[PDB]
């Protein structure tokens, strides 16, 4: 009882509409990485950040009811 | 507005396809600049 | 006369009513299946072992010689004779035969033979018979996977000593060491292969389901289902309508096939193309066009290796190349 | 030299990308066939003569 | 007056383009949280913490070798819950902990079971006999024995197989070389299926198609088709005489037939389900002692068998220490199983 | 008039839909015209651009195949552009083919273009020349004919390049490869044709064996003189009955036969580019895979014989010699598992061997820095790469970008060549079954078999 | 280089539609 | 490289190889406005 999407996406008014809210979703998630943001929502680790400049060894979790401690301690240990 | 096929279909469709192409031209791209290039 | 004499044997051989149809295709396929059997059959039995890498260190392959139907094989001919053809008559004595692999090419080129004109033979019948004459076109999949791992793989690395070994055990050997020598796993043609084969798996199992679903009742609560078809009725036995009507919904209307002719296009294409893609795979990988390699692809600022999962793939495609051929190589690279 | 050498290829270039769209138009559209037909003419009689300039030309700048 | 129980339900069945139903209250959130979560993690999250791994987009890693990994062995089988007891509400750590590898595999599960109801649901609004959930029971017995029954069995979630293309195929080779899993009478059976499976849908595909009736005029043969037209499109009886005379046996009844196309994968994938319930346990089939009672007492007794095993041994000592890197596995040099000159 | 089916180009009027819709040319010969010249368009396009693209990309001091290059090989071979060793004196006649093929792809691409869209559909009505029925078996050998006899003169121009306009390049040529005159071509037919009655298995290798330029030449004379004398028997005479008896007379038919025979010539060349090193110089196109592997042998012969081994008398672990073994047939040969490479043969290896194989002698005693060179060299560029160009074994890490052009050349036609077959076996049996009427599918009112007696 | 080359590719790849849509306007011979 | 004097085509020589490629697409593009009737 819907439109057929091919009706949808030949009109005038879905292309107004998306014209803007496409290219807007797009910028928006390339600023969520160019700001550096997704790095922090997530915890990844930036290129500089795997290991402190001496040691090359992996912060490997360990403990398990004390992982989110030990995570906060190898982060500490890299600037 | 919300008329059927003021936008021909052979357009929409040509023109998003070139869009798919683009972004994935893109990251074919990436894999060999920045991170990932093994460079 | 002879035109008469020589046509009765032609209408008997593309007669369409020997029980097993002959045709020309068959006046080859059915002595060279013959000798591949035969020889297959007896040597997976009886067969000593074989200097299959051509080190004086022979395998056993034969049940006789202490192996189950597991670890049998009928071993390839010797990597001293490479690629050159070995048959009896070049050999000094039977035992000489035997030692260097001889029942192999015996058999894979008889067979190679053998599934090439039994591939004929299916359009020929299909001629005779008033059909539509594409069934070949889908037994060339398979034919064409043979076809790359029997003779293609061997000829681009210069040995039927690498060719697929004939055996339930060998073909697993055959397998572990190409990962090693081409990262087959991280080759696009082998994905694809894989997609035609759990896709052919999964539409078989999608198209048997929704017609088995929307059988018409014509059988009592007592008798098998199967009851409700007889062979060469006209009416089609299952509501094609109402098998639509539920995938349709299933996932949405325009995602579902209700032209019964598309449908089972579909379902010859998908495993057929996918097969043919993964015999290419071989096929190329046959003359060194490998897998993807991002092996230290991933680097961090100050230049460490950060791995990733091919990385751990790469460490167990090594575990295998320092291990296989163990006695067969002295210099540092395995070029072949 | 140089300079004109590359003005005759580059007019070649253009002239070669007004053709590629040009001349398909021309050929299947209904009005104007006989000024098409002219032009078609004159343009590839003009890409001849200019890939022969640049061909000769070639030789003073290379 | 009617009861909102009923009223609730005639718009959960309302005929529209997406059907919803009761079983959709459990497939649409569970399928979708799975999926994003999938999308997410290989896009952003990284698996340097659990698995000493860069496994996103973000960190440069392609759409073969993004993952979503699996915990650390610390974290043992932990539903790893953003709320639990590792990371404490903390949406950060609980990315860094492995989190949305629990997150994906039981939204994942759930959402199979609302899949499955959901063909129930339809398949009896509709009013066909419920053959395609049935079938769909073997993909799920997979999901299960695979991604839940096997790390269970195991020392953690760490060693279920990861979200991604290359971590699959790192599972793949782990099986190999620690498992012996190709020597697995269950796997075989498995291989049968899949690849018979794929066998009946090519040649029965095929068989229809070059058996039709000519019932039209095209050169295509698409168009002359009609779905509600009472007669078979091709000829059973054409078809049942060419193999016959081809392969020497011939479907006769096509309810057979299209059951057996059923049959076939659905058994296949089931019996592969045991052999790997067997591996949660490492109850292998790893060897055969007769084998290995013969080559140890005679050093030129030689079979595939023998040979592939040496591949196994190269698999688990070049692989473990960066596989395992919980273990702290250092193998000196000289330790390392290898041929000559390799 | 405004009738989006009022046209002859759609399902409705061809019988064909969209995705067979090149089926709808069968009997229109002047649009099937158009559609055969530009795509002989397209082709040169491609040869003149890519070379382009080749040179523009050249660096001249690295080897060619260092560089991805795949067409200024074949123009070298030819002996342009090149001197001793394959190196590059000059790249304008790279330019040149490159300009040259480009250009004429305009032309062919504006005659395709005309003849598909504004010339006459049907050239029947037009010229009894140019017309033409498929089932015309006259009209058809005498295309054939014409064709045959240009083919016949492309054969010539081979020649003609050997023997009079500065030769071919010539890795054999004694003192080192060089650019070479071909003046005593083979005409002798038992030469010849003995190549084509070799065993294609190993150490015989059928006509890919081929190992002078002499045998080049004078086969290229052969293949001339027999196509345009083919070419004139089939303008002069019409197919025999036993011809007329065997064949299907279609288009499609046609088109089949060409298909399985493209196919075969298609098989043939992977072959030819991995494993011959006289039309393929390794100079252009890197070592082939027997050559590399042969070349690894040589370099760790030469290195340990340095050291103070005695490579004659080294026993490998398994009981055969390290270095040196014997054939199944006696001849001396390199070890290790490149036993399997003894039949390959190479100007940087020749000078070490003799009656009996490798000569010990030779081996102590005459092996020049230039052979250690060419086989570090060939080692170092054995064809084996991945598909993102990451050159060598698969376990390699990243940082040499290489995959050999006998790899790409060897893989590319065999996927052309199977695809081929399939391409013939589909319109081969389609033809038939058109021919014959059923191509659409069995008559409900007429099904063979149900008039055949049941098989039991 | 790379501005120059996704413009000549741009100015390339507009081409071929272009020529369906003039005709498609004009309604030619498609 | 290029002879000197058409160095500044580079960039156009750079994507030459592709247009074959362009006109398989081509077809689509003409096929959808013919509604591949
Ligand atoms: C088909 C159905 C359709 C689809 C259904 C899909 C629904 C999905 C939802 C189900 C999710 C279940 C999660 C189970 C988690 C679990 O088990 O978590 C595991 C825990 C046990 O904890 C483990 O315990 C181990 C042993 O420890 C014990 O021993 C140690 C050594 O001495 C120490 O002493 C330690 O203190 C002591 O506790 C280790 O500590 C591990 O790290 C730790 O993870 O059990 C437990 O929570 C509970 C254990 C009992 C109930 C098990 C029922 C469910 C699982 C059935 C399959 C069993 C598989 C066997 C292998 C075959
Ligand atoms: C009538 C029409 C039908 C015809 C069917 C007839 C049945 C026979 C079919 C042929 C099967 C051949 C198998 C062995 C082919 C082979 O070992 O081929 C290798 C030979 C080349 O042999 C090599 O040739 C070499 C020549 O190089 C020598 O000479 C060189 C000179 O420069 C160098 O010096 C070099 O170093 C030196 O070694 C050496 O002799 C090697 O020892 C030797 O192995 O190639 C060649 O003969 C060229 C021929 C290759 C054909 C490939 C067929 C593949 C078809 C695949 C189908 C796919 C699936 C389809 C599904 C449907
Ligand atoms: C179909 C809906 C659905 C289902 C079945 C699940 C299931 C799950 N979720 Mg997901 N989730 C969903 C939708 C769903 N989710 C949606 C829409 C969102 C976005 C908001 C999320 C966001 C989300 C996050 C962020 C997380 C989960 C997690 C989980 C897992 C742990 C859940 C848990 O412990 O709940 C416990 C709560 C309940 C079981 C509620 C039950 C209420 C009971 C029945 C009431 C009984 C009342 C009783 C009769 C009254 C008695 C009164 C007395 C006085 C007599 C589980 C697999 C966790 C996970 O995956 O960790 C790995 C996790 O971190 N979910
Ligand atoms: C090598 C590729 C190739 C070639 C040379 C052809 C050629 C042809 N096709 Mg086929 N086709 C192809 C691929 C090809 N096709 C593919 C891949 C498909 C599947 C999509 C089809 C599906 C198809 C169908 C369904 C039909 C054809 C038809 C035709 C013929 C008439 C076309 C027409 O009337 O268009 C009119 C279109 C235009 C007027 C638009 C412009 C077209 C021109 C040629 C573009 C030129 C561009 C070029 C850059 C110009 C350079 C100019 C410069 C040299 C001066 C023509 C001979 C038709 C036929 O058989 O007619 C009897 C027909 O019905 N084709
Ligand atoms: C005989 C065909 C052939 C061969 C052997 C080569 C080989 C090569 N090319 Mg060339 N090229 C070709 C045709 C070929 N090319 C064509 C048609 C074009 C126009 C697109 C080009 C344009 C071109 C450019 C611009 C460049 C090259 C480059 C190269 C080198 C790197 C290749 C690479 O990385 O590929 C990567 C591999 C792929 C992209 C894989 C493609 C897989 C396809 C899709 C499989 C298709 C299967 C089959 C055809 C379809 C079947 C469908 C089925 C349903 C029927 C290598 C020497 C590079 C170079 O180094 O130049 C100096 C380079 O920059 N080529
Ligand atoms: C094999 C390809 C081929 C074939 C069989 C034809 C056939 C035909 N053409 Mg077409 N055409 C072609 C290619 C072809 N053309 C090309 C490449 C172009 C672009 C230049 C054209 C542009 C074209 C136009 C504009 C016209 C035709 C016309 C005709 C018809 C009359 C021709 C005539 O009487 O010439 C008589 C013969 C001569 C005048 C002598 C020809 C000698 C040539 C030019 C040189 C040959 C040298 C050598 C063999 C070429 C090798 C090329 C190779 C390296 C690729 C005839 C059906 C006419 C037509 O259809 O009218 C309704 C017409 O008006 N053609
Ligand atoms: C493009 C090339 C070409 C094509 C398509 C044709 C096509 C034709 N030729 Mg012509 N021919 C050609 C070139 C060509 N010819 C040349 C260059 C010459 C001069 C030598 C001739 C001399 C010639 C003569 C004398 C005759 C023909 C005849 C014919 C017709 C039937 C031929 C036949 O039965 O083949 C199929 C071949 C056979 C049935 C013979 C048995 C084939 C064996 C079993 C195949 C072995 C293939 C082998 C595996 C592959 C290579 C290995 C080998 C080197 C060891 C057919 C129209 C006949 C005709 O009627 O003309 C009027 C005829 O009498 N041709
Ligand atoms: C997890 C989580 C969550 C959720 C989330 C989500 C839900 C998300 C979603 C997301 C999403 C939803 C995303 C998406 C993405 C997408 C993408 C990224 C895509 C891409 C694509 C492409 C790239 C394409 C490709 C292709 C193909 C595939 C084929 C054809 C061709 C082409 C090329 C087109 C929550 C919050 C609850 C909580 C926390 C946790
Ligand atoms: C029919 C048809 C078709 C097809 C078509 C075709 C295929 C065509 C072709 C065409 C062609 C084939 C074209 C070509 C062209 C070319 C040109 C136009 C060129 C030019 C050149 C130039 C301009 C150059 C320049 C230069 C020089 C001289 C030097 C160096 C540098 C440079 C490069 C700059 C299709 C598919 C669409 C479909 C429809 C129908
Ligand atoms: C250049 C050169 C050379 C020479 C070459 C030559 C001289 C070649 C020739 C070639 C030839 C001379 C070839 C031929 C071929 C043939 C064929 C390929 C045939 C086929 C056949 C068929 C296909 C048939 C079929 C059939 C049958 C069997 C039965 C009945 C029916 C029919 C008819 C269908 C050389 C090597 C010295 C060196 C390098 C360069
Ligand atoms: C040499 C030369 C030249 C030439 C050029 C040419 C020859 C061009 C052509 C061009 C072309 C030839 C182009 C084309 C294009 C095309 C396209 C761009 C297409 C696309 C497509 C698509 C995107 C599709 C889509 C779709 C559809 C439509 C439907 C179905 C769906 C799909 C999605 C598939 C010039 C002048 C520059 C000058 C310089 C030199
Ligand atoms: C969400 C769990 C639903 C379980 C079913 C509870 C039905 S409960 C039921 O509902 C009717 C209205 O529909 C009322 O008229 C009735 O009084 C009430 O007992
Ligand atoms: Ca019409
Ligand atoms: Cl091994
Ligand atoms: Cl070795
Ligand atoms: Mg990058």
């Amino acid at each position: 009882g819907e439109r057929p999407f091919s009706d949808i996406i030949t009109s005038v008014r879905y292309w107004v509409i998306h014209s803007i809210t496409i290219p807007a979703l797009f910028i928006a998630g390339w600023l969520f990485v160019s700001t550096g943001l997704a790095y922090d929502v997530f915890g990844t680790p930036r290129p500089d950040s795997y290991y402190a400049q001496e040691q090359r060894s992996i912060p490997l979790v360990t403990d398990r009811f004390e992982a989110k401690q030990q995570v906060e301690t190898f982060l500490e240990q890299l600037k | 507005m919300s008329e059927g096929g003021r936008i021909p279909l052979w357009i929409v469709a040509t023109v998003a396809g070139m869009g798919v192409i683009v972004i994935v031209g893109l990251f074919f791209y990436g894999a060999y600049a920045g991170l990932g290039s093994s460079l | 006369q002879t035109a008469n004499l020589w046509e009765r044997f032609c209408d008997w051989i593309t007669s369409t009513e020997n029980r097993l149809y002959i045709g020309w295709f068959g006046v080859i396929m059915i002595p060279t299946l013959l000798a591949a059997t035969i020889c297959f059959v007896i040597a997976f039995i009886a067969a000593p072992p074989v200097d299959i890498d051509g080190i004086r260190e022979p395998v056993s392959g034969s049940l006789l010689y202490g192996n189950n139907i597991i670890t049998a094989a009928v071993v390839p001919s010797s990597n001293a004779i490479g690629l050159h053809l070995y048959p009896i008559w070049d050999a000094a004595s039977l035992d000489e035969w035997l030692y260097n692999g001889g029942p192999y090419q015996l058999i894979i080129f008889h067979f190679l033979i053998g599934i090439f004109c039994y591939m004929g033979r299916e359009w020929e019948l299909s001629y005779r018979l008033g059909m539509r004459p594409w069934i070949p076109v889908a037994f060339s999949a398979p034919v064409a996977a043979a076809t790359a791992v029997l003779l293609i793989y061997p000829i681009g690395q210069g040995s039927f000593s690498d060719g697929l070994m004939l055996g339930i055990s060998g073909t697993f050997n055959f397998m572990i060491v190409f990962q090693a020598e081409h990262n087959i796993l991280m080759h696009p043609f082998h994905m694809l292969g894989v997609a035609g084969v759990f896709g052919g798996a999964l539409f078989a199992a999608m198209h048997g389901s929704l017609v088995t679903s929307s059988l018409i009742r014509e059988t009592t609560e007592t008798e098998s289902t199967n009851y409700g078809y007889k062979f060469g009725q006209e009416e089609e036995t299952y509501n094609i309508v109402a098998a639509h009507g539920y995938f349709g919904r299933l996932i949405f209307q325009y995602a579902s096939f209700n032209n019964s002719r598309s449908l089972h296009f579909f379902l010859a294409a998908w495993p057929v193309v996918g097969i043919w893609f993964a015999a290419l795979g071989i096929s190329t990988m046959a003359f060194n066009l490998n897998g993807f390699n991002f092996n230290h692809s991933v680097v961090d600022a100050q230049g460490n290796v950060i791995n990733t999962w091919a990385d751990i793939i790469n460490r167990a495609n090594i575990g295998i190349e320092v291990m296989h051929e163990r006695n067969a190589h002295n210099f540092p690279l395995d070029l072949a | 030299m140089t300079i004109l050498f590359q003005l005759a290829l580059a007019a070649l270039v253009i002239l070669s990308f007004v053709m590629v769209i040009g001349v398909p138009v021309a050929y299947a559209s209904p009005q104007d066939w006989d000024r098409s037909k002219q032009l078609i003419f004159l343009g590839s009689g003009l890409w001849i003569a200019l890939v022969l300039v640049v061909g000769v030309l070639n030789f003073f700048v290379v | 007056e009617r009861g909102w129980f009923d009223i609730l339900d005639d718009w959960l069945k309302r005929d529209r383009f997406v059907f919803v139903g009761w079983s959709g209250i459990l497939l649409f959130p569970c399928a979708y949280l799975a999926l994003g979560g999938w999308l997410t993690g290989t896009t952003f999250v990284t698996s340097w913490y659990t698995h000493g791994l860069a496994s996103s987009y973000l960190e440069g890693c392609n759409f073969l070798t993004v993952a979503v990994s699996t915990p650390a062995n610390s974290m043992g089988h932990s539903l790893l819950l953003l709320w639990g007891p590792e990371a404490q509400g903390d949406f950060t750590r609980w990315c860094q902990l492995g989190g949305l590898w629990t997150f994906i595999a039981l939204h994942g599960a759930f959402g199979l079971i609302g899949f499955m109801l959901r063909q129930f649901e339809i398949a009896r609004l509709v009013g066909v006999r419920p053959y395609n959930a049935i079938a769909f029971s073997a993909p799920i017995a997979v999901f299960v024995s695979v991604f839940l029954i096997y790390p269970l069995g195991q020392s953690s979630w760490f060693f279920a197989p990861s979200f991604g293309v290359a971590a699959i195929f790192r599972f793949l080779l782990f099986f190999q070389g620690f498992h012996n899993w190709t020597l697995n009478p269950f796997h075989m059976m498995g291989v049968a299926g899949v690849l018979g499976g794929a066998l009946l849908c090519a040649i029965h595909g095929a068989t229809v198609e070059n058996t039709l009736f000519q019932d039209g005029e095209g050169a295509s043969t698409f168009r002359a088709f009609n779905p509600t037209q009472a007669e078979e499109t091709y000829s059973m009886v054409t078809a049942n005489r060419f193999w016959s005379q081809i392969f020497g046996i011939a479907f006769s009844n096509k309810r057979w037939l299209h059951f057996f196309m059923l049959f076939v994968p659905v058994t296949g994938l089931w019996m592969s389900a045991i052999g790997v319930v067997g591996l949660a346990l490492n109850l292998r089939s790893y060897d055969f002692i007769s084998q290995e009672i013969r080559a140890a007492e005679d050093p030129e007794f030689e079979t595939f068998y023998t040979k592939n095993l040496l591949l196994n041994e190269g698999i688990r000592a070049w692989m473990a220490p960066q596989d395992q890197p919980h273990e702290n596995f250092v193998f000196p040099e000289e330790v390392l199983p290898r041929g000559n000159a390799l | 008039s405004n009738s989006i089916f009022a046209t002859n180009r759609d399902q409705e009027s061809s019988g064909f839909a969209w995705w067979a819709g090149n089926a709808r040319l069968i009997n229109l010969s002047g649009k099937l015209l158009g559609a055969h010249v530009a795509h002989a368009g397209l082709i040169v396009f491609w040869a003149g651009a890519m070379t382009l693209f080749e040179l523009a990309h050249f660096i001249p001091e690295k080897p060619m195949y260092e560089q991805g290059l795949i067409l200024i090989p074949h123009i070298a071979t030819l002996g342009w552009g090149v001197g001793p060793g394959g190196e590059v004196v000059d790249t304008f006649p790279f330019f040149v083919v490159g300009v040259v093929h480009l250009i004429s792809s305009a032309v062919l691409g504006f005659g395709g273009v005309y003849h598909a869209i504004r010339g006459p559909e049907t050239l029947e009505e037009y010229s009894s020349f140019f017309g033409y029925d498929w089932k015309d078996k006259n009209k058809m050998t005498t295309i054939l004919g014409f064709h045959l006899i240009v083919l016949g003169i492309g054969a010539l121009l081979l020649v003609a390049k050997a023997m009079f306009f500065g030769g071919l390049y010539d890795t054999w040529a004694p003192g080192g490869g060089d650019v070479r005159v071909i003046t005593n071509p083979t005409l002798d037919p038992r030469v010849i044709f003995g190549y084509l009655l070799k065993s294609p298995f190993g150490g015989e290798g059928w006509i890919v064996s081929v190992n002078n330029l002499e045998d080049v030449v004078g086969g290229h004379i052969w293949i001339g003189l027999i196509c345009i004398a083919g070419g004139i028997w089939h303008i002069l005479t019409t197919p025999f009955g036993w011809a007329r008896r065997a064949f299907i007379w279609s288009g499609e038919a046609y088109l089949s036969y060409s298909l399985g025979a493209l196919s075969m010539m298609g098989f043939i060349a992977t072959c030819f580019v991995w494993f011959n090193n006289t039309v393929y110089p390794s100079e252009f196109y890197g070592p082939t895979g027997p050559e590399a592997s042969q070349a690894q042998a040589m370099t760790f012969l030469i290195r340990d014989q340095k050291l103070g081994a005695n490579v004659g008398s080294a026993q490998g672990p398994t009981g055969l010699g390290k270095y040196l073994m014997r054939s199944p047939t006696g001849e001396i040969i390199f070890g290790g598992e490149t036993m399997r490479f003894w039949d390959f043969r190479g100007p940087w290896l020749e000078p070490l061997r003799g009656p009996n194989g490798l000569d010990l002698n030779k081996i102590k005693n005459d092996i020049q820095p230039w052979q250690e060179r060419r086989a570090a060299e060939y080692m170092t560029h054995a064809p084996l790469g991945s598909l993102n160009s990451v050159g060598g074994v698969a376990t390699e890490i990243n940082s040499v970008n290489f995959v050999s052009p006998r790899s790409w050349l060897a893989t590319s036609h065999f996927v052309l060549a199977f695809f081929f077959l399939v391409g013939h076996l589909w319109h081969a049996g389609r033809a038939r079954a058109a021919a014959a009427g059923f191509e659409k599918g069995i008559d409900r009112e007429s099904e063979p078999v149900l008039s055949m007696p049941s098989l039991d | 280089e790379v501005i120059a080359q996704l413009t000549m590719i741009a100015m390339i790849g507009i081409a071929g539609p272009m020529i369906i849509f003039l005709l498609a306007v004009r309604r030619g011979n498609l | 490289k290029l002879p000197e004097a058409y160095a500044i085509f580079d960039p156009l020589v750079d994507v030459l190889p592709v247009i074959p490629v362009l006109f398989l697409a081509l077809a689509f593009v003409w096929q959808a406005a013919v509604g591949f009737r």
